[PDB]
């Protein structure tokens, strides 16, 4: 598309966003909802073709009805109590169908069954847009109504997502299907300690957006999307492979890299509030995501696979764009394990 | 999260918008407005904890001001006996109720 | 009393139909340099009666595989509109009052073209679902000019009551202050009826046709009370019914000069026309009309 | 809560279900939803009105406007879908799966 | 009451006339014996609902004139009239009024 | 050429005048028909209190009369915990009247036309 | 009491939501949603939202509907929680839907800018290529 | 929660004033005039006690007024006042500029007979005060005693005792 | 100046319409702020009276105040009469 359009439908979706973010109109948030849907199906379909397509009509019908049944909840919300401010709910039912609401938009379990789909029929782009931006404006929701919600729902939805991804992403030779899969996993995650901190729900927010950056930037970088393409970087760039390799070590949790931080703090959390077989069950499941990650690391940078004679051309050509914040956004998501009771920032 | 532009910046962007009692055009009144102006200064600053232990008196006749469910079920029960009694036979209607009486203006 | 009221609303309706069809005939015969229809009748009066009689007694043809049911709505749903739209309009006393009276016209015609839609759709060819697409796309188009034109001129009157209208223009005529927005609504009005330079297309027609021409009289009356007010007395309305009567007969005579005076567009060039010529002027004027009255300190009463 | 709001109430869960079972006819999906906002704006302009909440007044017309924006989109993405196989079967968008 | 009232005479007198007009020719015996879908049309569909979208809010503009509030009425309803000939002249430059 | 747009804006100019004075009498005619209304107000405000207040009596006699078997009942008994007056619902007043003014004090402005 | 008009009015409501949502021959389905439409509309009316009656009326009905037939076509307990008192010598509703250009700056200017959002993506999407 | 107290019927019984809506707006400008003080006390009362059962005393002393501007009406000039009035209920709208003729007859018999001045345009939408002698209510609201609000602690910031004290960590 | 004189001349030909929509539009922008009837506008829709006014309780201390309508103190509409 033309570049003016397509900087104008990036600061939509973040006007959205941000709308979603700063209003304490119960209105205004569903207006900011509205705004940030209507201006990111152009970037789903900014590469024209019927798996785009496909991927971005899939998006619309769940978000459109996400937002119904958010309008439900508010209109409800309104006849229980004529309040129109972003607080505790005041009404059981209400509160039910916001939750369904918000987890439908962010694509917890069982409303999971998008997300993998809609990541492999848009871009590598729209890919790192849509796991890492649009998780944001449910998310800050989810946190300013923490107190109503009922720990129960959301814990079942929070371990159900930590499953299916686990699960999911063992079956995947598509980059961009396990994306989606530890996506699911890794929102599973940040939902089950909402009851309790939200600001540990912030932290795994970021950590998670920053490691999903280098991620998706390093699979940009070396053009491939799927296993066996990943499988030939190593025949021009081995430097890219060890950086994605020690990224999905720090994905998998494993200390002393990033990743370990926020799980490590979450169950910590859980552990306050006499919490203990959930988060146990909680990081063996996660050892499925690692299991799959370090299936990934086998086939992309510890061993060599064959390649082809016409990878030889490829040696003579260096990239001609790059990401700037690509380092910085490996060296945040491998190295700050020292730093992180900066966490008391309320982040 | 939720960042307060509006309280940092003092621009009301949305909140003219949120309660029945906040300055309706041509001073029109809520229905329930003097209910929600008893809830709202029972629980100013007290806290969410502290407001719903504390302010139920106040929330409860805003709550029933807003629905009427007690209203209505007193005065189904009224009329419920008045219809258990006629159909006995045991009571009369006055002019009054039936239309025969002198209104007044 | 009230039924008696609605049948000397709509039986009058219905007839001036029929003889306005006689009507258009001998205006559109005697601008062509001969005779209308003057045989049947003694000046071509019983014209319309032999015409609905014939129609009323020849065979319908049903297409015998087409949607029954939205075959027979469409001719109800087209005479339902016709004669409803009626109801709001003042002449002076309006039969049903209104507070939002134009807005009730404006949705009436905004149903309108579901008749077209189904009638277009039932016919079970591809040639006149073509067609009916057509029509539906320049009634829509037309009908947004209508309304943005028309709350243009009642930013003036106060109100969307129709009586009040009658109030605003008890010195001087609408058509003073706004003649380009009352210029380009008779274009629109024309548009909306199918009506010639803009027309590109037994029982149940003869319906349709009757539902055509009770639009094209009740658009006319209303553009005469929107643009041309007659002065009202309360003691003596006989002179307003007259005075809107006439204006109203003038309107409709115009649009038969308009059908015999001019060749008609295509489709592009009316959606052209419209796009790019009424659309601009029309926001135009509409800001103009927002500021005028603000600007000069003249805004009407009712709030 | 009259009988009133329970019957709008469970004409949006009507459509809501008959969104979620999907015989055919993606367009019928864009009912469904249309629905939906039908009886959402119902429901909200009831409320709104018997309460005398004079200032929301505005937000049944701006849901519409909304909800209507969204609609118009919806049938954007059903023709476009349509122009690859020449309906707007459900079941001819299986190219992505889990 | 009298709105209902007039609205199922009129029903009624239409429904009557089409079926006595439908049914008078039957009583006497007789002989008795595609893909294309254009762009276009679509695109003028939408731009109506667009429009018409815009058309709404405007809608209480007879009644905005009353505020005290002059100059931000003023401002917005210009706002909104602006918007909206922005839009109708984005589809313009973009040939999205062409055939 | 000049002169047709000259004859136009005249004409323009000259309405936009003319209902300049008109709209300015009519604000001052709607202006002394608030102040009739305004003087009247206080009389109809008595008379509506009086009202009110009479049938809210009226009922409370009939459910003396009527509730003379319940049990727990108790005869004028409050929904609110608060001892401040409360508006009465429509339900209240025309609760045991008659369907004919019930349809009437319900539906008499909607309908009306 | 006319065996309460509201009751049956939110009956019919709730019929045609069955009969359009078994969504059978979407030309029966929309056709099915239009006859909701003007039960809503009514129950609206009845209630006393003038405005905003004729403005479902007239928006919903008159265009979007209208739009989705014109794209299928292409291809192949009431009268009690009611009030007591008088509004003046004006319509409260109307007033309030008419204070959002006074009180609703904000409510106009996010509305706008999605319109207008609107149209570039409709455009957009339906570009083709 | 408590019972409802009403008065009785004999308290709300009162001398009515029996004449229709097109009199009342044919004498409104003369009667806001002339029976303003009891109607401002009846409006300052009804708007401070927010109570219909708290001001019936008030609505009985401007039904008294009322009637007495109408019985000095009906004693000096009937006639004119009539026919004032059989314009005003002719007009469906009740419009005052329909029958100006009838109203100046009628302003030129009061004058003459009661030396009554019509008010101007603007004047009887002044807001007035009034002289009355009647207690200011202290609690119209009938509130309850507001809660105590949170302590609202306030010191000199010190640093954290040995640092985060979050697991390993000595800062 | 020149090409702008060159440019409106070349619009004012064949495109008349959209020249004079463009001009009609910048004038309801631009003259609303210049017009001195504006404020005679918004003082005429603060004249109009639709709610009752409510009596101030009087405590001695208020000079400006009426104590009926008749009185010279308060709000005077010659303004509107004179209009
Ligand atoms: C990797 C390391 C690369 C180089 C970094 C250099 C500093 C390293 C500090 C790391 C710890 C930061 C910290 O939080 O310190 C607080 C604290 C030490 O502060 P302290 O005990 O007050 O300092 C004692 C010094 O003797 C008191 O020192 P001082 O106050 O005199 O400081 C002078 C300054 C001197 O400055 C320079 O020399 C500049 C030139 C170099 O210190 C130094 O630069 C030399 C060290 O560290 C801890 O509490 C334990 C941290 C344990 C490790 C972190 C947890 C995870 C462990 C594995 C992480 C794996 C990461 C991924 C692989
Ligand atoms: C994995 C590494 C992630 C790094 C994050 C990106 C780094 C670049 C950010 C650029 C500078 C950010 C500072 C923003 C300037 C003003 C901040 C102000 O606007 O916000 C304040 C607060 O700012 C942020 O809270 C501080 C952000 C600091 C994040 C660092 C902590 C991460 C955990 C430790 C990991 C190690 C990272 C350090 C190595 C770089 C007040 O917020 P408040 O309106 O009142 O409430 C909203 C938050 N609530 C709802 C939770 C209460
Ligand atoms: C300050 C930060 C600037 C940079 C950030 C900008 C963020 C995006 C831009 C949009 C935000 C603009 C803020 C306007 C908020 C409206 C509220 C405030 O401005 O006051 C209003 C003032 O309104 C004025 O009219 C402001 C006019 C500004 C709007 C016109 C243009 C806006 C365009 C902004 C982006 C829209 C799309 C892009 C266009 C290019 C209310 O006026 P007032 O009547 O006293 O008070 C009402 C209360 N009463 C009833 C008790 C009296
Ligand atoms: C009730 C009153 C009825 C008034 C109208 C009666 C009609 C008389 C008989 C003629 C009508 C016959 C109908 C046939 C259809 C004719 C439509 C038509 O051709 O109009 C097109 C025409 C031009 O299009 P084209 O020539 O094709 O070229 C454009 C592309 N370059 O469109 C228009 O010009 C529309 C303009 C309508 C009038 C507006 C003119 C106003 C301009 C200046 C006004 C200034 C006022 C601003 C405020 C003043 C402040 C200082
Ligand atoms: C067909 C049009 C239906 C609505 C007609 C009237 C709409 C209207 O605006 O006025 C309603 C009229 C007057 O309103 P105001 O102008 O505000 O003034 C009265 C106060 N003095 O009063 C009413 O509400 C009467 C009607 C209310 C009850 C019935 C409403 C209609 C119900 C129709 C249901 C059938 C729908 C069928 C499907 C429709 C698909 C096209
Ligand atoms: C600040 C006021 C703003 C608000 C007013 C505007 C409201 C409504 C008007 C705008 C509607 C949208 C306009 C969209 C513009 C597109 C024009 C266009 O692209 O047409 C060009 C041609 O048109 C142009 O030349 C572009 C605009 C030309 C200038 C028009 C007027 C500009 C301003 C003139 C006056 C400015 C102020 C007054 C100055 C005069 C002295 C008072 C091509 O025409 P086609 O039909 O596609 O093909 C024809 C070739 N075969």
């Amino acid at each position: 598309m033309n570049p003016i359009i397509y900087t104008t439908l990036i600061m939509t979706v973040m006007s959205g966003t941000m709308l979603v973010m700063i209003s304490s109109h119960w209105l205004l948030i569903w207006i900011g909802f509205e705004m940030n849907l209507l201006a990111m199906i152009p970037v789903l379909m900014k590469n024209f073709n019927p798996r785009a397509t496909e991927a971005a009509t899939k998006y619309f019908l769940t978000q459109a009805t996400a937002s119904m049944m958010l309008m439900m909840a508010i209109i409800i919300n309104l006849l229980y109590s004529g309040q129109w401010t972003i607080t505790k709910m005041f009404n059981p039912v209400a509160m039910t169908m916001m939750t369904m609401a918000l987890a439908m938009k962010l694509g917890l379990s069982p409303f999971h069954f998008w997300v993998p789909e809609v990541t492999q029929g848009i871009s590598l782009q729209a890919g790192l847009l849509l796991l890492t931006w649009q998780k944001l404006a449910p998310l800050s929701v989810l946190c300013q109504i923490s107190q109503s919600i009922n720990p129960n729902l959301m814990l079942t939805m929070a371990m159900l997502s930590i499953l299916i991804g686990g699960w999911g992403g063992l079956n995947q030779t598509q980059l961009r299907k396990i994306m989606a899969y530890s996506s699911i996993a890794h929102m599973g995650w940040m939902t089950a300690v909402l009851p309790y901190n939200t600001t540990m729900t912030i932290l795994n927010l970021l950590i998670y957006i920053t490691m999903t950056l280098a991620m998706f930037m390093l699979l940009i970088h070396s053009s491939a999307t799927t296993t066996l393409s990943l499988s030939h970087t190593w025949n021009k760039m081995p430097v890219i492979t060890s950086l994605m390799m020690v990224t999905l070590l720090s994905m998998g949790g494993l200390p002393p890299l990033s990743g370990f931080m926020p799980k490590w703090m979450i169950i910590q959390e859980m552990t306050k509030n006499e919490s203990i077989i959930m988060p146990t069950l909680m990081a063996m499941t996660a050892l499925l995501n690692l299991y799959f990650y370090m299936r990934l690391a086998y086939s992309s940078s510890l061993t060599m696979f064959p390649s082809t004679n016409n990878m030889k051309m490829k040696w003579q050509f260096e990239h001609t764009k790059q990401m700037k914040l690509l380092p910085t956004m490996i060296v945040l998501s491998t190295l700050v394990l020292p730093m992180t009771p900066a966490l008391s920032s309320l982040n | 999260p939720f960042f307060d532009v509006q309280k940092r910046l003092g621009l009301d962007l949305d909140r003219w918008m949120t309660i029945q009692s906040a300055e309706q055009p041509h001073k029109i009144p809520g229905r329930c407005h003097a209910f929600e102006k008893e809830w709202i200064e029972c629980a100013h600053g007290i806290g969410g904890i502290r407001a719903e232990k504390e302010c139920k008196i106040e929330f409860d006749d805003f709550v029933e001001c807003l629905l009427r469910q007690k209203t209505m079920k007193r005065l189904s029960a009224i009329k419920r006996q008045r219809d258990k009694l006629i159909k006995e036979g045991k009571y009369t209607p006055p002019p009054h109720h039936l239309g025969k009486e002198d209104p007044r203006p | 009393m009230f039924m008696i009221n609605i049948l000397s609303l709509i039986i009058p309706i219905l007839l001036a139909v029929a003889f306005l069809t006689l009507v258009e005939r001998k205006v559109l015969g005697y601008m062509q340099l001969r005779k209308g229809p003057n045989v049947v009748g003694p000046y071509g009066l019983l014209q319309p009666i032999a015409d609905a009689l014939k129609l009323f007694t020849k065979e319908p043809l049903r297409p015998a595989t087409s949607s029954i049911s939205m075959f027979i709505i469409a001719p109800i749903l087209a005479l339902s509109l016709a004669l409803t739209m009626w109801v709001p309009l003042p002449m002076p006393y309006p039969l049903i009052n209104m507070n939002l009276g134009v807005l009730f016209m404006l949705a009436m015609s905004s149903l309108a073209v579901y008749s077209i839609l189904w009638s277009g759709w039932a016919s079970n060819s591809k040639y006149a679902l073509i067609g009916a697409l057509r029509a539906v796309a320049q009634t829509i188009s037309y009908e947004v000019t209508l309304a943005i034109i028309l709350l243009s001129v009642l930013l003036m009157n106060g109100s969307y009551t129709l009586s009040t209208l009658i109030t605003t223009q008890e010195h001087i005529w609408m058509i003073f202050t706004s003649w380009p927005l009352a210029m380009m609504w008779f274009i629109s009005t024309l548009a909306e009826t199918n009506r010639a330079p803009f027309d590109l297309t037994a029982g149940p027609f003869a319906m349709f046709f009757m539902a055509e021409y009770a639009n094209i009289i009740m658009m006319n009356a209303f553009t005469a009370i929107l643009f041309l007010g007659a002065s009202h007395d309360p003691h003596t309305p006989e002179l307003y019914t007259i005075n809107f009567v006439l204006k109203t007969l003038a309107l409709t005579i115009t649009f038969l000069w308009i059908r015999a005076s001019y060749p008609r567009f295509r489709y592009d060039q009316l959606m052209h026309l419209l796009w790019k010529s009424f659309l601009p002027l029309t926001l135009a004027l509409c800001m103009w009309h927002i500021s005028l009255p603000i600007m000069t300190a003249s805004i009407p009463p009712q709030s | 809560m009259p009988l009133v709001y329970m019957n709008i109430i469970m004409a949006f869960a009507i459509a809501l279900a008959g969104l979620l079972m999907y015989r055919s006819h993606l367009m019928s999906s864009l009912l469904c939803l249309e629905g939906m906002m039908l009886s959402l704006f119902i429901m909200s302009t009831l409320i709104i009105l018997n309460t005398h909440f004079t200032l929301a007044n505005m937000m049944p017309i701006i849901l519409l406007v909304f909800a209507a924006c969204e609609a118009a989109l919806g049938l954007s993405l059903l023709v476009m879908v349509s122009n690859t196989y020449g309906t707007d079967y459900v079941q001819n968008l299986n190219l992505l799966q889990c | 009451m009298n709105i209902m009232l007039t609205l199922l005479t009129n029903v009624t007198l239409a429904s009557l006339l089409v079926l006595i007009a439908f049914w008078l020719p039957q009583l006497n015996a007789y002989s008795e014996k595609r893909l294309p879908f254009s762009m276009k049309f679509f695109l003028v569909a939408i731009t109506f609902l667009l429009f018409d979208l815009e058309i709404a809010l405007l809608l209480p503009l007879p009644w905005a004139s009353q505020t005290n509030n002059l100059k931000t009425m003023l401002t917005m309803a210009l706002f909104l009239l602006i918007l909206l000939a922005a839009s109708l002249a984005y589809e313009w430059t973009q040939k999205g009024l062409e055939w | 050429g000049y002169s047709m747009f000259a004859v136009g804006i005249g004409t323009l100019l000259f309405g936009y005048w003319s209902m300049m004075k008109w709209n300015r009498e009519r604000r001052r005619l709607q202006i002394e028909d608030f102040e009739a209304r305004i003087a009247l107000m206080p009389l109809f405000q008595a008379e509506k209190d009086r009202r009110v207040l009479q049938m809210l009596r009226e009922n409370l006699e009939e459910e003396a009369i009527i509730m003379k078997d319940v049990p727990d009942w108790k005869v004028g008994e409050s929904v609110f915990h608060t001892t401040r007056w409360v508006t009465p619902m429509m339900g209240e007043l025309y609760g045991l009247r008659t369907n004919e003014e019930i349809l009437s004090a319900t539906y008499g402005f909607i309908w009306y036309t | 009491m006319t065996m309460y008009i509201a009751f049956i009015l939110s009956t019919i409501f709730v019929i045609g939501f069955v009969g359009f949502s078994s969504k059978p021959s979407p030309i029966y389905g929309g056709l099915g949603l239009i006859v909701s439409g003007g039960v809503g509309c009514g129950i609206v009316l009845n209630f006393g939202g003038s405005f905003l009656g004729l403005m479902v009326f007239l928006i919903y009905l008159g265009g979007m509907l209208v739009v989705f037939g014109y794209t299928t076509a292409m291809a192949t307990g009431d009268w009690v929680i009611y009030d007591t008192g008088d509004s003046g010598f004006f319509s409260e509703e109307a007033m309030g839907i008419a204070a959002l250009y006074s009180y609703g700056t904000w409510l106009v200017i996010v509305t706008g800018w999605s319109l207008l959002i609107g149209v570039v993506v409709i455009m957009e999407i339906t570009r083709g290529n | 929660p408590g019972i409802v107290e009403l008065p009785t019927l004999e308290d709300l019984k009162v001398q009515e004033v029996k004449v229709s809506s097109s009199v009342l707006k044919a004498a409104a400008h003369h009667y806001g005039a002339q029976c303003d003080k009891p109607n401002k006390e009846f409006m300052l009362c009804r708007w401070e006690e927010k109570d219909p059962r708290r001001c019936l005393e008030e609505g009985k002393l401007v039904n008294q007024c009322a009637l007495d501007f109408f019985r000095q009406i009906k004693r000096h000039c009937a006639e004119p006042f009539t026919e004032y009035w059989t314009c005003i209920d002719y007009s469906g709208l009740q419009l005052f500029r329909h029958c100006r003729k009838q109203q100046a007859k009628f302003d030129e018999c009061v004058l003459d007979k009661l030396g009554w001045v019509r008010p101007d345009l603007g004047e009887l939408s002044k807001v007035t005060k009034v002289k009355t002698d009647r207690p200011l209510p202290e609690n119209p609201y009938h509130s309850r005693a507001r809660p105590e609000p949170n302590p609202e602690a306030e010191g000199d910031l010190k640093p954290a005792k040995h640092g985060s004290r979050l697991f390993f960590w000595t800062m | 100046a020149g090409r702008i004189a060159s440019f409106l001349k070349n619009a004012w030909a064949k495109e008349p319409v959209l020249v004079a929509s463009f001009a009609i539009g910048g004038l309801a922008i631009i003259l609303p702020s210049l017009s001195p009837y504006t404020n005679y506008a918004i003082r005429i829709n603060r004249a109009t009276p639709y709610n009752y006014p409510v009596p101030l309780r009087d405590d001695g201390n208020m000079p400006d105040v009426p104590s009926h309508p008749q009185d010279p103190q308060g709000p005077s509409l010659e303004w509107l009469k004179n209009l």
